[PDB]
């Protein structure tokens, strides 16, 4: 298959210029798209043949191309210009083919997490299927939730859902462990480990089974 | 689990003792994939066979202060107690009835607790009475000569489900999955049926082979089960039961199991075909009226089966125990109530332009 | 200017066929130049392209999904349809639907309707299970597992209650489970009495839970 | 005792607070021999001025990060709060309604917990505006200038009773009697009536001389008194207010009373003149209807006054804590089942002619 | 041969009047030597005799009693009335009515009357309270208090109880009470529960009471 | 008033002949009128006229008179002729005057009586108005019972009611205390004192407030 790669991640300097890269095979003949997503968001077209804008999008957004590599430059950058950038051509492959996306963030203030643990309740241990529940609250950057029952590390079994930006603040997790009812009689030790910018030690907070 | 589980079929009430009791079968078998049905008839046993084949006789002792009585002269007295004329006059040969007894497919003798072994090999023509743990006290049939049943069937049509060529369970005539997974041959009047689960006892037409039931077990939130034997280890110390324990040796899930009820100080059993309950409504639409088998319920004395009484309003053991404690729950709900700040005897005011904690903007 | 709504069946059985409708109406699928287009982006994954039809019954269609999608015109309506068969769980996604411009000599979408919510799942409609999760500030919270259809209206304290509830994610059983959790007063744990309201209409579940510490 | 006591009258709801609230009144006196009784008509006070003479108000302080406000001002932004519209925009005066607070009979002043003293002596044309414990905080009316309320009566007719040619009750237009004895005199706009019995203020027509109510008490099975103060100090000490705990400040015996409310997490009260109950039904007929005033009563999201709540159906928390006990009794009663003789496991048997005891001759 | 049957008020509140009639078959009033007398028995006293009126409309009277009996013929029906003014509590007693036999000269009465219960008190009909009376046998009962128009149908495990219930004694209130009593074995108690079926037809009180050892 | 006297409470050898009295101003002139009452029944004329008996009363009973005192004579007594038997004339005073009646006692064989006591329920001592209840039952004969509230006579407060000879023995009472809830949280003694004549001793069961 037809394919062309841009950066995931890039990060920029809040104000300044920022520069992502898009590059496929022969880029220099066909022409190139460029799309921002923002946080669940359909699409919109910021550049499109290799350099022009839609009527709406400002002057700060470019593209250009040299070789089969071309790029979209976004000058001045704001906060509100982070989002997904997603760019595209034809081929012969397919009529459309999108780079798995960039994710352009912008950064500067950190937080930190308060972190509360949850154990399952009298009703789901009757169930036989224990819950364990770590949700974090008010943290920037986002980024890691271990999981100690008997102080034993769990990996490979648990989920994980969040909230977005808050409106006002910009920092929100929900961590979830399943044992099961011989599996949550049997050890004492259930502990929750977090790990974060703000953070200067890894946060645990710890529960026994009474 | 469904919220209560109702008789969709009740057979006749058998007497028994507490001895007689035993907590609920609560197993259920999905069968996965098991998806073509395919419409179908089929055998089944008439409810109140299903558990056993009971065969009431009577309890013929002597006296004048004891003597072992002679069988023609207690069955003279059988006959005369039915209608007690020249009976209680009474050398005394006194009766007592009826010694429900149970029919072993196996050999045919009869079971019960009065018989040495508990078992007699039976009546026939040149055995007219069963002996019995005492000596000077007799047992003998209501029949003179007692018949092994045969006419014990229903007709019956449900649809079969197979996952592939071979079919797995099917569905019987009031709609409940039945699973032929764990089921064993059982041969009743010359058919080779299958007890299925709880003694579900069905004869199809198709023949499988499977395998058969020992001759040893042939009469008669898993939390639940030992709720239950606690209810039954409580009935047996005191020798006494209560409606409230009464409704915990309710089969919880739906499909075969015994009832239970009391009346007028004689405990008693009977065969039924359990029915999930989605809503309390649907079997209480009425002030008095328990919908089974789509009618209202006839109680005796106010007592209907399974804990189920009767202020003139039927009341549910497992349906009380809830709205109690659902109610009791929201009445007991709390509230800070609003005060307004300076509605208080002790609220401290910190001198100076220095406002107070009143966060209302 | 230029919308484009999708419409379809929010929920489709995996190996069933599914089939989705963009109407729209700032320009002429009867011009020489158009085309209507339908990109799918499963949640968090990168957008990928599904099928493109053009104002002369072309139909373009990506390599990776041809052999299962039909994509159709009707330029009489103003509607295309998109169907794809066997449906397969990962294909669960937001379709959207997006108007290809039609001056420019190589492909690219202008337009782009709110794309649709797709999800594949394979579970009959089934109730919410509501556990409660317990405690200068402390915090309680309710867990609403194992729902199927989405979505769950958590509501605490007759939504009287004002201060995070969660998205859902989906489990190990094709069921879907979403928490909710609130700050109150440290103080009135255990003399302000907090219940949380939980609606699954999809099986008009409707169960409300007690949340106090031990 | 009656089983439960409705109101058949309920006045308009107030906002209070906890320290409001206050056990019943639940005296009741027979008149003995008065029995000559005769048609007459007289006077009484409207339902919601009985138990006090509310006169509402609010609260305006100051911020900019104190200062006191200025009347004018903080009667400006009453208005404002009325609509909100340049009023959420705030140097900022923050005001809070409505501030209800009493009117005192005897000099008009008005009480109410926020005074120093929880006194005002009085809004006049040059006094506008009470002053707070707060310093920064004043008090203004509703009304630019309140008028004493003298529309506040209601015409009645009842029968009264005379054991002598003086006489001792009467028995009011719903029906109770009511006796004079223990009554003072309190002059309603200017008219000398008898507070009663919890306040029941009537004005006769005939006037004998009697003793008058003294300027204190002039605003606003005896285990059950206790019952209840435990109820109240359960709540203060919590500052927490349970449905249950509600449901015992209720007037346990027919006559004038306040009745307790909650809504949307503030506390409320309002006069009542209840009606003995005969049967939990005359009062619940319906599914979800509570008869109060021979009608259905509406709830404020599920909530009836007095702990009576509302699954789609009205609770009483005096009914369902009796129904529970008395269901739950019925559930728990035993029997010893029959068991026949020979049915035991161990039934020992005492070898020889010596007849056991089966004494049923 | 000869019957006679009292009819009338079975209770009357005192100072208001009783008015009894006696209806009698065997026998002629309209004879030239019969009479019809009453004779009244306070509970547990002796008999008194009251009136008797002759065939000719002579009516004697008990010299304590003049002034209030009122006596009357109607030979046509064949009954005679008892007439009592002023009723006062003493009064209460079995009221018989009797022939006084008429070939013999001096008076005798040869006929009786299974005579009437008049019982003359002030209260209004009042439902009864009951309360227990608990525990190589024991014995338990259940005490009805406080009932008014006698008399009270005490049932025990619904009359499937089968061994001593008591009369009323006149309270000191004007009402009345009894007890009923049963001895059961007492291995049974605490573990075959004992309840009272009270029934008070006149206030249609029915009252069933739980009766254990503490 | 006019009155003649008979004795109360004859008693007899059963299968003698008893006698009872009735005597009054001039009986010797006015003839005297002899009447049985069993219990709960309405009276039976036994004699009349002095001597004469009804067409089905047994030669047994008779009665003769002897100056102004007639008398009943009851030869061979049967124990079902035990009854009250009143005595009757007419006067100038009034038409028909009774002796208040005279009680035959026929006797012969001696019982004793159990005695359960029973404490006031909780229920009653929730109205304030505490009782006690003293049962007996099957004695013959059947004449005492005292109340011993703190170790100390209770008299002039009880009542008692009886029900009659039981078909089968012919041997029963209730006795009644009335308390007020004050003056029952302050005694502690509480016993039942009983005397008859197949009691060797006179029996008391006590009980404490607890
Ligand atoms: C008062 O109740 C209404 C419902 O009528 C509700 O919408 C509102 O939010 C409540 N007030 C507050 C402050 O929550
Ligand atoms: C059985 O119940 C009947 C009522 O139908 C009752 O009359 C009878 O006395 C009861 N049997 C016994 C032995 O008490």
């Amino acid at each position: 298959s037809y394919v062309l790669t841009q950066p995931p991640s890039v990060s920029v300097a809040p104000g300044k210029t920022a520069r992502i890269n898009c590059g496929g095979n022969n880029i220099e003949y066909r022409s190139v798209h460029w799309y921002q997503q923002k946080s669940g968001q359909a699409p919109v077209a910021v550049i499109y043949d290799n350099s022009d804008r839609p009527s709406g999008i400002p002057e700060r957004f470019s593209g250009s191309k040299s070789g089969n590599t071309a790029t979209l430059t976004i000058s001045r950058v704001e906060a509100g210009d982070e989002a997904d950038y997603y760019c595209q051509v034809w081929d012969i492959s397919s009529d459309v083919v999108f780079g798995g996306g960039t994710k352009l963030t912008v950064l500067g203030p950190k937080a930190a997490p308060s972190v509360f643990i949850f154990p399952p309740s009298d009703e789901q241990l009757k169930s036989g299927t224990a819950s364990v529940v770590c949700l974090l609250n008010n943290f920037y950057p986002r980024e890691k939730v271990q999981w100690k029952v008997d102080n034993a590390l769990q990996s490979g079994n648990s989920q994980e859902s969040v909230t977005e930006q808050d409106s006002k603040d910009s920092t929100s997790l929900s961590s979830t462990l399943t044992l099961s009812k011989a599996d949550y009689e049997k050890h004492k030790v259930y502990a929750c480990e977090v790990t974060h910018q703000g953070l200067s030690s890894p946060v645990t907070k710890s529960f026994n089974r009474g | 689990f469904p919220i209560y589980t109702i008789p969709d079929e009740l057979g006749p009430w058998s007497p028994i003792d507490i001895h007689h009791l035993s907590c609920p079968n609560n197993l259920v078998v999905e069968d996965e994939g098991c998806t073509n049905l395919s419409e179908f008839s089929y055998m089944e046993l008439k409810v109140g066979y299903i558990s056993a084949i009971k065969v009431n006789g009577f309890t013929c002792t002597g006296v004048v202060k004891h003597f072992r009585p002679t069988p023609d002269a207690c069955r003279a007295a059988y006959n005369w107690k039915m209608a007690g004329d020249p009976r209680y006059e009474e050398e005394s040969l006194i009766i007592i009835s009826p010694s429900v007894t149970d029919l072993d497919p196996y050999d045919k003798s009869l079971h019960s607790r009065v018989f040495p072994g508990g078992k007699c090999s039976g009546i026939t023509v040149s055995s007219t009475y069963c002996s019995t743990n005492h000596d000077y006290t007799i047992w003998m049939p209501e029949n003179p000569r007692p018949r092994t049943p045969c006419d014990i069937f229903t007709n019956s049509r449900g649809k079969r489900a197979s996952n592939g060529n071979k079919t797995c369970g099917f569905v019987d005539e009031r709609g409940l999955y039945k699973s032929l997974k764990g089921a064993c041959r059982l041969k009743l009047c010359g058919v080779l049926g299958l007890r299925l689960m709880d003694g579900t006892w069905v004869a199809m037409q198709t023949s499988d082979e499977t395998k058969w039931c020992p001759p040893d077990q042939l009469v008669n939130l898993v939390k639940k089960r030992e709720e239950c034997l606690d209810a039954l280890e409580s009935i047996m110390t005191t020798k006494s039961v209560s409606f409230r324990r009464l409704s915990h040796l309710r089969k919880l899930v739906p499909g075969f199991g015994k009832a239970y009820t009391i009346f007028n100080k004689t405990l008693m059993e009977a065969d039924a075909h359990y029915k999930s309950v989605r809503t309390w409504n649907e079997i209480i639409p009425s002030k008095g009226c328990l919908k089974v088998g789509g009618r209202c319920h006839p109680h005796v004395n106010g007592v209907f089966f399974n804990g189920i009484i009767l202020d003139d309003h039927v009341l549910i053991p497992e349906m009380q125990s809830s709205l109690l404690q659902q109610h009791m729950e929201l009445l007991k709900s709390s509230v800070i109530p609003l005060m307004h700040p300076l509605a208080d005897p002790s609220t401290v005011f910190k001198e100076g332009d220095e406002a107070e904690d009143f966060v209302e903007v | 200017q230029i919308t484009l709504k999708e419409t379809g069946p929010t929920l489709v059985k995996p190996t069933q066929t599914l089939t989705l409708t963009c109407t729209f109406s700032g320009f002429s699928l009867s011009t020489s130049g158009v085309g209507v287009g339908w990109i799918r982006q499963p949640p968090g994954k990168a957008l990928e392209w599904v099928t493109l039809i053009y104002w002369d019954d072309d139909k373009r269609y990506s390599p990776s999904l041809e052999n299962r999608v039909t994509i159709r015109k009707d330029t009489s309506k103003n509607q295309v349809a998109l169907t794809m068969t066997n449906m397969d769980p990962l294909d669960t996604g937001t379709y959207y639907c997006a108007h290809r411009q039609h001056i420019s000599s190589f492909p690219w979408f202008d337009s782009w309707g709110q794309g649709t919510l797709v999800t594949v799942s394979s579970a009959s409609t089934k109730g919410p299970s509501v556990f409660p999760l317990a405690p200068g500030t402390a915090a309680l919270g309710c867990l609403v597992k194992d729902y199927f259809p989405e979505p769950v209206t958590v509501s605490w304290n007759s939504g009287a209650l004002t201060s995070h509830t969660f998205p859902a994610v989906l489990q190990s059983s094709g069921l879907y489970s979403l928490s909710s959790v609130v700050t109150v007063p440290s103080s009135s744990l255990g003399t302000q009495t907090y219940i949380c309201n939980v609606n699954h209409k999809p099986s008009n579940t409707k169960v409300d839970k007690k949340v106090e510490p031990k």
